[PDB]
Formats: C-alpha cells, structure tokens, sequence
C-alpha cells in the first residue's frame, strides 16, 4: 500500500545485541530515506538519526553515535537498526519513519518495535475470566471481563472474539505489582440479554513467551 | 544546535472551545531560498505512532481535516485547533526539519474536560482457576466516569482493608471523554476462605452518597 | 522528489550537478 | 572572521587513534558543508571526502571507506576527521576546506594539521645560538641565527622577536641527520650599527614535545 | 570517475613572461543545464595551504588580480598567468567540481629564473651551550644567490672533509627569486678540540674565484 511494519517486540538481557527490522512496502525505496525515533516509557520522542536510502550511508545523532548501527537490505526493501551493547537506557520503543516527499517532515511511521532490557527472564501471563455480573444491575448493561496476571515484560495483545467485538472495551494499563511482574484486566460492557446463547472468548497474546490463550468467558452467579 | 521549546506542558479545555498551542525554535527555520518555513507538527493519539499532520509550518496533510491550523514563521509557531473533538486528546510534537540533528519539542498534552459522570460499579468474584492457585484476587470496576479523582474502598466482613490494592485508570475515551478504573485486592485463598462479605464502597464526585457493591462468598 | 535530502538544500551543501 | 582554525600537530604510535579539529568562524555553518584534503610530504592534493554540515551524512572517496570518520558538532560549529587504526601510510597533512556559495569550489582553507605516525617516540630541540660574530661584510650587513638541533617529528614554529622581526629572516628545511633526527637553522640578516644595544630573541616552539624556547642570540665578536 | 591528467610538471620562466598550463579531464566538465564548466584552479604558495583562484573554468575569485586567466571547455582546459611575478612561484592544481570523486591534479610547479646572484657567505663558530654538550656543529651560510647549484667544501687544518656536512636549501623567494644554503659540519668535541683552522669554501657561478670564509677556534 504505503506501510511500514515493523518487527516484533524484545526482551533482552544487558550487553546483549538487538536487531529491528522495518519492511517497507508500496514505494520507490530507493528515493525516500529512513529516520529512526526512540521513545523512552511514558516519555518523548527522540531523533536517533537517518539512514540515507540511495547511498546507504547513515547519520546517527550525538547521543547514539558508537552503539548504534542503521543498515539496510535494499534487495528485500527493509532497514534495520542494530544497538550493540544493550544498556537499561536503552529500554524503549523504536520507530522507523520515513522521510516525505518533499524532504521536511516523516510521512509515515512503523508501528513501532518495543525493546526491554532486563536482567530477569521471562514469565508467562496467567488467564483467569471476570465472570458477568451475578448481581443484577438495573439496566441491561451487563459487564463481564478478563484477567491477565503474573507477567514479565511488557507488551501484551489482548482482543475479543479474534478482534470482531471492539466497542465497549476497556484494556486497562497495567499496574506493576509488588512481586516485580505485571497484571491486567479487560473488561466489556454487552447487553444483559446477550449473555447465554453468544460465547465470548478473550484473546492474549504475550509475545516475548510464546503464550497465546484463548479463554471462554461463561456466566456463573 | 536547536532546542525545540513547545508551551504549554499540558492543556485541559471543553470540547468546542478554541485551543492554541506554541512551539518557540532557537534558530530561524525560515531558509529565504525557498521561503518557506522548515517546521513539522505531528499527533500522537495513545498507543500509536505519531501522525503527520503539518508540515512547512501552514500546510496540512493529505486527508486532514481543517480545523488543525498551523502559523508562525521564524521562530515561534503556533498550532491551533478551532473546535476541539473527543478523538483530538493526543499529545502534539513540533520538530525542527530545518538542519541536523532534526530535533524534537517536549510535546503538549491535549485533555478533554466534560461534565460530571458518575461511575457504574462492577464486582468480580475470583475465579476457581485462580482458586485452584495459592493466590485469589477480585476485582472492583469503575465504568465510565469523570473526573479521574475517585475513592475505592474495599471492605471484608465490613473491616476495610489497607494493603492488597492496586488501582489502575485507564486512558481518556476517544468518544464520550470519560474514565475507567479498576480496583484489584489480593489475598490468599486461605484469608479468602476465612471471611464472607467482599464490599466495594466508591466516593466520587457524580454519587450523592457513596456507593456500594458486594458479593458474599458462594452464591 | 527529493526526499533522501531534508532540511535546507544549500548550494555549497549540494555540490556538482547537482 | 571568515576563519577555518584548526587542531594542533599531532605524534601518533601506529594503530592508535588520532582525531583533528575544524572550527569555523564567521559564516552561517550549517550552510556550507566541509570538505577534507590529504596532503602526503612532499606530494600532492588527495580529496578524502566531504561532511554533510545541514544533514549529517558524510561522503568519502573510496580510498577512505572504512577506517575514517568525518563528524560534526554544530553547536560550536566544528567539523572532525578521525582516522582510527594508524598506518605509516596516513603521515600526512590534513585540510579542512568548505564548498564555496556556488558548491562548484572549494572557498576557504585551515591552516592544515601535520600528523606523524611513528613508533618512535618525541625528542625535544635543542637550541643553540649562531654567533652574530665579525664576519659582516660592506657597511651594515651582518647575519645572525638560531639553531635547532636534534628533534623529531616535524614540525617546529621558529620566529624571531616574538614576531617582530620578520624581513630577512631564512628559516630553512629541516634537513635530517644520520641519528634520525631533525636539525633546522634559522638565520636573519640585520644592520651591522644596530648589534648591540636591539636585543634579538629567537622563538622556537616544537607542540608534540611541549616545547617554548626563547634565546638571547647576543654577538660575540 | 575522473582522471585530471595536468601538464607540465614543472616550467620556468622569466618574471614577466607568458606562461600557460593545461588540464585535461578523462571526462566532460561541462554540465548542458546550468551551461557552465565545473573545473577549479587552486594555487599553493610553499607552506600555506591551497589559495582559490578560478571556479566555473574562467570566473576568478574576489580579490584576484587579472593576470589570472582561466579558458578551455568540456575536456581540455588552461591556466594562463599573463606576466609572473616575484610572488607566483607556488603548485597550481586543477580540481574536478562535476562529480564524486572530486579528483585533483598533479599540479604544475612554477619556478622563476632570474640573473645570476653571488652568495654572501657567512662562518659560525660552535655555540659555548652546545660545546657544555659532548658535540659540536660549524655551520656555514649562503645567502641570496642564484642559480640554485653551489659547492661548499669544508676545510678543517686544510684537510677536506667528506662526512660530517649536511646542506639545506631554502625555497625560491617571493621577492628576489634568489636562493639560501645552509651547510653544517658536525663534530664531536674532542676532534674539534684537535685542530685549529675550520674554512669554508664556496664555488658559484657568481663568484670568478672560490671564496672562503674561516674563523681559527678560539679567536
């Protein structure tokens, strides 16, 4: 089309070696070039620099200059950024971006690769269902929910129904618990009428331990 | 090299109401040649990568509705919306297009204020998959208030507890611009199975008199 | 569609033809 | 002013890592990029390549791929050229040079950086007076000098009366002697009435030695 | 890419005469949209770094007198000096502006020759901080001469030395043209303690006889 995709997100231990990739795809590649972004958790964005597409030849800014390498496959229409020497500073979320048109400003963006340093190693997430509301409510909104507990690191995917129910979903941040993991909730409102006879099935997905689980959330008062 | 300085931090207003938002370089980005500003406004709505909306300082991008309009020239800037939306709360950077490094602004933070919404309160019991664990955790839901400012009171066999609690506040809706919490308490299933009565008591601006929701354990 | 150079395109940041 | 100043001379071992200074004056810097010159002794230009002062991006010739870096700071608007993984091939003088307004020629110069790449090690100069004796000839002609005796690597900076004196002054090539050092000779012809009572300081400066000597070069007769 | 093949190497003339110098480029210069030539002419003047003088293959730079003239297009190009002076005596090298690499040239030397000049001979006794040191060095000087060819022979107890002398030559002077020569002996302390004449004898082309100059140590 014009995208961007990005690869998966990384847990890695420190002084380790991390490898993004960013495909591009629906572009002369070799006629825009490639800007890399790091944004720290819950901070702003930063220009780490930009690799030239028709030369091959980057530009790293003053605070990434020696750890970083920017790269590119132009054959398969990819760049890549490889940081050396993984530090806790470099815990973060990477964007590629690619240089517009006109040279001034980043058309479009990747999703983003989420990259955590860490010297721990990683615990999968625990599904356990909200079951819908014993009480009677006095409308017929009934709430009903998911529960993802016990984690290590960030991101998780959770949807409903594979992504066919979206509105009245609350994914709620996760709140770091004392243990040292992570724990989630997702709850969705649906009319209290539709509960029986349509199953609802919540869908997480931890990518750094390979555990997809599909849960039936089924009434019990 | 350019410092990006964008005012203010963060930004509360009423949805219809007229929002201006600066951003001050400490070099020209105007280049005489073209003459044309060399300044970029991006929006990054949560949980996404930033959108293109401005670029050459004035000029909106390709799909963009009118309302996002960028002036300035030189040095300060201005980006302004006419008539704020529910789905505008985002934050918003200015970046200096101008000269290596390309750099960025510290970002304004868009947020919606609305009138009062009281919340709708949901109880959990802890599910026998996690009872059949050595841990039991139930949660308390508040749906679709405003403001964030709420009270979550958990109470069991009516003696209020002190640990145990997480909240967590969910990011403002991109519709109706309201909130949503969740309370977690978490004991063992041997203090679970000790006490039955499991309250939930909510203070918030939208209740009159507080508000509570209970499960004793069974049915 | 000069998009593998940003910022200002200068004559003695551009040399040759072009 | 309209000046490019750059970084002192430098003695390297082999294999080490040296790294020269460009700082410019004057002009908007980020409007003209920076080119760099290698001049071998006693042989011509070699254009290296030239940094991108507005983007970042850094372009080198081909004989340069690889151990070479060129780099920028524009807050104090200075360019650099380090060359990593010495060899007695890289004993040279090296010109910082910016693209002139039309980018068709290079406007202005540094004054140029000598690095020498040696296993030897730095040998200070020793200074000796040449004798303003009664050797003059018709009416006032009368020489006087300043030698500079056993010293390595090049160069040296000679002056006579901390720069005032500067017409008739020789300052000649550094010849090298069979112990593998250098020796200079510095003379200047002055009026036969006027030694005695002027004073004539002579200055030598050797930077990789840290060595400032002024000498009283007084007649003998 | 490009070859700049210049020529000649070296060419001398007399201050005042034509004198013109050819580069030729393996490639066209010339550009068929802007319809100018990218050929620079550089000159470096012994000890300073290169001096622009001629861009575009026949605009002179800012200051430059008009006796700098620059022709030639496309492949074939010449730098032409209308009357040398004194001060021209330096390297000229031609650069490829059209494209990466941005070769050089091997520049042409430019030498002046001038009438003959006899050398001012001067004698120097070994300095007493040098005598405090186990060596000690005799230099003889000659001063504003010209042709560049001499021959010192040095004469200790008028016995002639064939070891121990260094010369240096200085470069061709911006003023004068003319050249200077250093020639150092150098003993140790005790074989100069032994003998007691130290001459210097000069032949040159100025000189209808060979001059000495000697000093007996000591007096």
């Amino acid at each position: 089309q014009i995208q961007l995709v990005q690869s998966g997100p990384e847990l890695k231990k420190p002084g380790e070696t991390v490898k993004i990739s960013c495909k591009a795809s629906g572009y002369t590649f070799t006629n825009y070039g490639m800007n890399w972004v790091k944004q720290a958790p819950g901070k702003g964005l930063k220009w780490m620099g930009w690799i030239n597409s028709n030369t091959g030849e980057p530009t790293y800014a003053e605070e990434f200059k020696g750890r970083f390498a920017f790269s590119l496959e132009t054959s398969a229409s990819t760049a890549y950024l490889q940081i050396n020497n993984l530090k806790n500073e470099d815990t973060a979320t990477y964007f590629c971006a690619r240089w517009a048109n006109c040279g001034c400003a980043m058309d479009y963006w990747g999703q983003g690769t989420t990259v955590t340093v860490s010297s721990a190693s990683t615990k999968g997430p625990s599904v356990f269902p909200l079951a819908p509301s014993s009480k009677s409510t006095s409308g017929g909104t009934a709430a009903l929910g998911c529960l993802v507990k016990d984690y290590f690191p960030e991101p998780v995917t959770v949807s409903w129904n594979s992504g066919a129910l979206t509105s009245g979903v609350h994914t709620f941040p996760a709140v770091l618990q004392s243990s040292g993991l992570y724990s989630l909730s997702s709850v969705v409102t649906v009319p209290s009428s539709s509960l029986g006879t349509q199953t609802y099935i919540c869908n997480v997905n931890h990518k750094p331990s390979n555990t997809k689980v599909d849960k039936k959330v089924e009434p019990k008062s | 090299d350019i410092v990006m300085t964008q005012s203010p931090s963060s930004l509360t207003v009423t949805a219809g109401e007229k929002v201006s938002m600066s951003c001050k370089s400490s070099q020209s980005l105007f280049t005489s040649g073209k003459q044309k500003n060399y300044l970029t406004w991006y929006q990054q709505k949560p949980g996404q990568p930033p959108k293109l909306l401005i670029y050459w300082a004035s000029t909106r991008n390709s799909g963009l509705p009118d309302r996002f309009t960028g002036s300035g020239s030189g040095t300060d800037f201005t980006l302004t919306i006419s008539s704020v939306q529910a789905e505008d709360l985002a934050v918003y950077y200015c970046q200096n297009d101008y000269s290596y490094p390309f750099t960025f602004g510290s970002g304004t933070k868009l947020e919606i204020k609305r009138t009062v919404a009281a919340p709708s309160v949901f109880i959990f019991p802890p599910s026998d998959e996690q009872l059949k664990s050595g841990t039991a955790s139930v949660v308390c839901l508040l749906n679709n208030f405003y403001p964030r400012e709420a009270k979550v009171q958990w109470k069991v066999d009516n003696a209020l507890q002190s640990g145990n609690s997480q909240e967590s506040v969910t990011e403002q809706d991109s519709k109706d611009s309201t909130y949503s919490l969740s309370s977690t308490l978490t004991l063992s299933k041997a203090d679970y199975e000790k006490h039955k009565v499991y309250a939930c008591e909510v203070t918030h601006q939208g209740l009159s008199s507080p508000v509570t929701k209970s499960f004793n354990r069974g049915e | 569609g000069a998009g593998n150079q940003p910022g200002a395109n200068g004559a003695g940041n551009q040399p040759g033809a072009n």
